[PDB]
């Protein structure tokens, strides 16, 4: 009875009290810094203490009149003619190279940024000093060095090269936005040291999609990170603009402020096996645990890129809610760019250089022989042979959309802070070696999990993971949010050791609570729920379903369904492999106790009997032969028939059986023989 | 208690092999049981692709290396009787060829095979530890699942994941002159897909011919010939059920 | 099969333990199965800390206590033999600390870690009840949670609740001498993590040594000994398949140290791939070197090392023709602590820029003609001259004679100037000023890396001899010159020189400045000034070059002012305005910090951007030319 014993499966939905902070508006970005945790949110900036998430200081970025002639950071409150638009933060960074400051980067106000300064004694008081970055470009007013961030979507990454705060920013551009005020697809900004503007060091410092492909070929960037003297980006663009099918891409260029000299795109795909996922939902860069190190072949110290690849509606960007997560050891990707693909695979880069150009026609690639040497004739490149990865979960998530991921290490295992589209926050001990079941699978909130997650691990034993869902910021102790939810012994033993708890005879429980001292984590007895049926004739070796759990020997991952046997009295009932599961048994053999022996423990169930059948009375006695009359029998999985024809069973009971007599072209009476899998004692004759 | 895996082993007598290039020896009465130790899985901590027996020393030594390797020296030590495993020297496919160990690293379309150790460009190569005794070496293409299509390997070429190495069957270079007894060949494949019985041993089916009493008619290894000139070649079977069966060989011309 | 944890037990001879203040005795044939039962979980309810068997008795009596337990009397009874649980007595870390079960009760500050049954004085003592199976000892510190930090014991001390414990690995504690046979130790593991069998045993190997027959060599339990005089002690393996193995003991790896002499290696393969014969075996050509090797190195095997301390580790190739094959494949710990070239034999042939090194010999001729420092390899970038900046190479091309091969190694509030000035070099990018620079020789200027957005020279244009950043003030001294070539400094320098298309006439209007002595170290509190072409924090600046005085401060003083935001390195100087905020900012990069030492004035630094702009009561940070003056000389010889 698989349904009934499903109570063995863990309670997916249990409610937890964790430090939960709520905002008035949706939260987009969050940054952790010096024992304060700032949040950007629609029209507002919130700074909160960690361990309580008390909104200590609030600074409000007011909704701002947008009027065409009102300049960005000049004050046009006096204007009476033109709409009270609102701003949504898309870039919140912290700088400490210059001074301990926060930088916010608004949406509506032409995408011009402002910086808050931390006083020395007190750091939360951000509202005190606020300065808006802005420099009237008198020299070349035609271009914006200060109109930084777009509206549709952007990613911003701060860095300190050469004693130089550089913002690498990517924007999404609609065709309409340009002629009013230009922007750029990927660009490199120097902050002017006097902290009152940005400069474009060279026309080379930026790349903008050519004027014609603005409305078509939109690229939206999904992640941006730095490693190994390189600044990678992760975006999603159609392989061919005409094809209109979006696919995941990666961007590489060394961090020279002069501009993006070594600019290389590569396609990235993760397949399952050959189903290929063309969309990426989120990514996180981390170092791997010891176990995974060899298992993907990476050294323990190398950077690793985790991405939740998802299948997408065909010929469209919308995810289909089928997902995967896949690991890309950064050394592998760098080798792929430099030598794994040859010149034949390489091409020019369409959206910037153009479909037809002198550069596209012919050019040597100093791809292997040189790494990043600044070239005045820098070449824009687009590869074509996607870097194929395979799933880490082997598609155990093939039906549920993933939206946010993070990863930390612990012991030797490595853990993923997965998040789905409907607000469930799993944690999985990830390994290609074994399909491992999440040890936390509670539902967080109705709204989808945001990809922006801040995780801090302290002293390797106390850490936490801020996650953002809708309007909610929550602190989850990665240390194992609990183990009360486990109810199946196998599950109790499968939960990774970093959460100290083990079975004590009835439920997975922390060690120091249940007194019986039966608390164990290595070996435990199997549990039987029920048995069907318990009425067996002496000759009947009949199909007995056994409902229970922990019916398999518990080894790391694989369950040894082979170290199982059934003892009935003294004989052993006939155990059949293909129908024996750690879920259920299907065996085929004066109340008697059945005993079930496994590789670990033996359980005793008293619900069995060797009942001896009885039949005594039949109705009718004398009658006609029409073959439609009902028959009533009585006495103590069967079948009943007369003259080679089975009577339809009108009714069933232990003590009252009703059958409709079959029609027989004869006028005499017959003793009727019961066939309960076996011809047991026949009854007497009834006059047809 | 023992298996005549010698039906698989390759025999050359009155010879010896040494590799002095920096080895396990166990005392058994029969080369068959020493081969049995080599055949037993996990039983041998080293992967012996050969071994020599001498009845005289009552000792057997087992080499984790065949004569095909470099650094081996071949000498006339008459008491020593070599034992190879023709599976490596096969360079042929037998059906699915689940037990194919040969050293071919090229595919049909001519792109190199990816090493099974390196995860680039294909990460489904985690098999070197998954299947013990797959003999899956550095690069050469095998059939670890015994999948029907043939020995396949992953290509260094990023686009194509796996492609099956084309490998010609042993039959293709084997013909039979109409008599067959003149043909002195290399096959060991009957029509019913069974491997011949060892001539020199008489177990389990007991047959009349011994190679020593009829030398130069080549009763060596288990090679289907015509000992008495039947139309097409034949041998006694290892199989307890069938006494003897033919072997099917195509014909050649010119 | 069955079970075999007797090996994990110790033993002692002819002693019986009598606990005066207290267990079962069973006629069992095998004291080994007895110990296995004691190790096996659920065999005994009580805590079987050891066992004793008397084969005269043949009665199996496990002991749930140590001899270190108080009050137990040992008794010299021949028939009785003890078997101790080496976990508790060894008290040394072995592999993971996750399951520490050793009797150590001492804090890091040398206090007795309290009885864990003692609530006094610290609350959290219910740890054995909270965690069972962790061997949460009476008083000895044990990891309770498998904490990273390890056994942390609630110190009996009133002030500190708990203080941590540190257990050394047994392998580091154990050491052997070059002979090794004289060494006696409790180490019982082979070189492959395998375990030695019990000397008394005859399984799985029935070797020759009977410890009673050959006593006096310490053949007890599984302890590694040198019975056959190998350079390392060795034992027969508990695994039947492995005949025997060497034991890893340090003296009383791969990456190479020095010429590999003290280094020792387990790899006999070379660059030709030929495996190498043992120093024990004279094979192949019966070389007399192999007997000499036994004396030459007291650490040896079939593997390859450096008994003679050759430059590349050597062995005897199985190839009879070749007597010695160099094991140069093993790596050497890519330069650190040797900024001197000769200390580094650099195996590389490619410079910073991208040009390959040339045939060293012509360069040795030319350099011996030129350079006067006082046989190094052909065409490898090891530098001969032991220069300060490290390894460097020669290039054929004239414009760049030589360059380093890339390796790892170990104004606002100012005054206008009343008078025309010569050191000032006005750098002009698309015909506007971008930075100031210093005039060194008649065709050479000194500037900063930060000031060259483009590498192109078709656009840069230098002016000399100017009082107004646009030149509207004066033109007689304005000297317009193209730019010939750019030369970058060492790596991590942020320093650059640029050389002119043509020389200049030098007169009063245009002047050069000398350079410091190689270690020229400024006195603290010395006064000197910067000259700047920057914004000057002025609503309008007419375009006069602006001067700002300054005083040198120690690196320590700037560490204090910057509050640890500066991690001061050797090459920098820090000079800071006193009680006033005035400093160079945008436009001043490449500007000269010139300090009058004794009678004349001399340049010391370059103005470079860092940590803020003109911050009051905060110093300024520059690059000291002294650390690079020699490099300036070598390059100026081009």
């Amino acid at each position: 009875c698989k349904e009934a014993l499903a109570k063995s499966e863990m309670n997916v939905n249990m409610k937890y009290q964790l430090p939960n902070f709520t905002a008035e508006t949706p939260i987009q970005n969050v940054i952790l810094h010096e024992h304060h945790i700032f949040l950007g949110a629609t029209n507002y900036i919130y700074v909160l203490n960690e361990e309580d998430l008390q909104k200590v200081a609030e600074y409000k970025t007011g909704p701002v009149l947008e009027h065409p002639d009102c300049f960005p950071c000049q004050d046009c409150s006096s204007k009476a003619n033109g709409v009270w638009k609102d701003n949504i933060n898309m870039a919140l960074v912290v700088d400490t190279y210059y001074d301990d400051q926060l930088i916010s980067c608004g949406s509506v106000n032409r995408g011009t940024c402002q910086r808050h300064v931390f006083p020395h004694n007190h750091t939360a008081d951000i509202q005190s000093e606020v300065h808006c970055i802005f420099s009237p470009q008198i020299e070349e007013p035609s271009q914006c060095p200060d109109c930084v961030v777009s509206a549709l979507g952007a990613k911003v990454l701060s860095s300190v090269k050469d004693r130089f705060i550089n913002f690498f920013v990517g924007n999404t551009i609609n065709s309409s936005y340009f002629p009013d005020h230009p922007l750029h697809s990927i660009s490199v900004r120097r902050l002017k040291e006097t902290k009152d503007g940005f400069m474009f060091l060279t026309d080379q410092s930026y790349i903008d999609v050519l004027p014609e492909f603005r409305d078509s070929y939109p690229i939206k960037y999904v992640h941006a990170f730095e490693s190994n003297n390189f600044i990678y980006f992760l975006t999603v663009q159609r392989e061919t603009l005409d094809a209109q099918t979006f696919h995941t891409r990666i961007i590489r260029f060394c961090s020279i402020n002069s501009g993006l000299h070594s600019y290389m795109e590569m396609p990235l795909e993760c397949i399952l096996t050959k189903e290929v996922f063309n969309i990426l939902q989120a990514a996180y860069v981390s170092k791997p645990g010891a176990q995974l190190a060899r298992q993907i072949g990476a050294s323990l110290n190398d950077d690793i890129l985790f991405g939740v690849f998802a299948q997408s509606k065909p010929d469209s960007a919308e995810p289909m809610d089928r997902s995967a997560m896949c690991a890309f050891p950064i050394k592998y990707v760098n080798d792929f760019f430099n030598k794994i693909v040859n010149k034949n695979n390489v091409r020019c880069l369409q959206h910037f250089y153009g479909p037809n150009h002198e550069h596209c026609f012919n050019r040597t690639l100093l791809r292997n022989s040189s790494g990043c040497e600044a070239r005045r004739d820098e070449y824009r490149t687009e590869f074509t042979t996607a870097l194929q990865r395979v799933d880490l979960f082997m598609g155990q998530f093939s039906e549920v959309l993933l939206t946010s991921i993070s990863t930390f290490i612990k012991g030797d295992l490595t853990i993923a802070n997965l998040g789905t589209s409907e607000g469930r926050f799993m944690q999985v001990v990830v390994s290609r070696s074994g399909p491992s079941t999440p040890h936390v699978n509670f539902l967080l909130d109705s709204h989808p999990v945001s990809p922006e997650v801040i995780v801090e691990h302290t002293l390797n034993q106390n850490g936490y993971t801020l996650v953002i869902t809708g309007k909610k910021i929550t602190k989850i102790p990665l240390n194992g949010l609990g183990c009360r939810h486990f109810q199946s012994c196998s599950q109790c033993l499968s939960a990774p050791p970093f959460v100290q708890c083990g079975w004590c005879h009835d439920k997975c429980v922390r060690s120091e609570e249940c007194l019986s001292g039966t608390w164990t984590q290595q070996i435990c007895l199997p549990a039987i729920y029920k048995v069907f049926p318990n009425s067996a004739p002496l000759e009947g070796g009949t199909r007995l379903t056994i409902c229970g759990w922990d019916f398999g020997f518990r080894r790391n991952n694989k369950f040894d369904l082979k170290k199982t046997r059934v003892l009935l009295g003294n004989e052993s009932c006939t155990l059949t492999l293909s129908e024996s599961t750690m879920n259920t048994l299907k065996c085929t053999v004066f109340n008697m106790s059945i005993i079930i022996s496994n590789g670990h423990g033996t359980t005793q169930y008293s619900t069995f009997s060797y009942v001896d059948p009885v039949i005594t009375s039949i109705s009718p006695k004398y009658g006609p032969m029409a073959g439609g009359t009902l028959l009533t029998l009585t006495g103590n999985s069967r079948h009943i028939s007369i003259g080679g024809k089975t009577c339809t069973l009108k009714s069933v009971s232990n003590s009252i059986l009703e059958c409709y007599t079959p029609a027989q072209t004869i006028s005499t009476e017959f003793a009727v023989k019961l066939k309960i899998d076996l011809a047991n004692r026949e009854t007497s004759i009834f006059s047809y | 208690k023992r298996r005549n895996t010698i039906h698989e082993f390759k025999k050359s007598a009155k010879t010896t092999l040494i590799k002095i290039d920096p080895i396990k020896t166990k005392k058994v009465n029969t080369a068959d049981q020493c081969a049995n130790r080599c055949t037993r899985n996990k039983g041998l901590p080293f992967t012996c692709k050969a071994f020599v027996f001498d009845k005289a020393r009552k000792q057997c030594l087992w080499f984790p290396f065949n004569s095909m390797s470099s650094g081996v020296k071949k000498e006339f030590g008459h008491e020593f009787d070599l034992y190879e495993n023709k599976d490596y020297i096969r360079n042929c496919i037998i059906g699915k060829g689940r037990s194919y160990k040969g050293t071919v690293s090229i595919t049909k379309s001519g792109i190199k095979c990816q090493p099974w150790s390196s995860m680039i460009p294909h990460e489904h190569s985690f098999l070197p530890s998954s299947y013990r005794g797959k003999d899956l070496q550095e690069n050469y293409c095998r059939n670890p699942r015994g999948e029907e299509g043939g020995p396949w390997c992953f290509t260094s070429n990023p686009e194509v994941r796996y492609e099956v190495c084309d490998i010609p069957q042993c039959s293709e270079v084997e013909c039979m002159t109409c008599n067959g007894e003149s043909y002195r060949g290399l096959m060991d494949h009957t029509e019913s897909g069974k491997i011949c019985q060892r001539w020199d041993h008489q177990t389990p089916h007991r047959h009349k011919f011994l190679p020593e009493r009829y030398p130069d008619k080549g009763f060596d290894d288990n090679y289907c010939r015509n000992p008495d000139g039947q139309p097409r070649p034949w041998c006694y079977t290892l199989d307890p059920h069938t006494r003897w069966e033919y072997c099917a060989i195509k014909t050649c011309a010119d």
